[PDB]
């Protein structure tokens, strides 16, 4: 998943394992078992649900 | 009285195997190690990328 965050006037994007959006400024691990394994993800797509 | 050609030639092939024994035994080991090396490599990729990233 790719998700963004309000920077206020702009946003910043993240890339990582599947996530769900909770509120307009918060997402969480779409923990379920179908996430692409960390070993297969680029160094640029290792973001965690709470990355800021 | 006679039969020594069969006796010596069976005993030269016997000693030939004994001389060919250590040659095949390090050529052999040296061959089994050359693979440990191939199995070790090809994993350089993962390690290299992990480090550079």
């Amino acid at each position: 998943s790719l998700w963004a965050r309000r920077e206020n006037g702009s946003v910043k994007w993240f890339c990582g394992q599947p996530v769900t959006r909770t509120d307009d400024d918060t997402v969480a691990d779409a923990k379920d078992g179908k996430e692409i394994d960390t070993k297969h993800l680029p160094s640029t797509c290792r973001d965690n649900f709470d990355a800021k | 009285f006679t039969l020594i050609e069969l006796m010596i030639v069976i005993a030269i092939v016997g000693i030939l195997a004994a001389v060919a024994l250590p040659a095949y035994q390090d050529y052999t080991a040296r061959a089994q190690v050359s693979e440990a090396i191939l199995l070790a490599e090809g994993q350089k990729s993962a390690v290299t990328e992990y480090y550079l990233n």
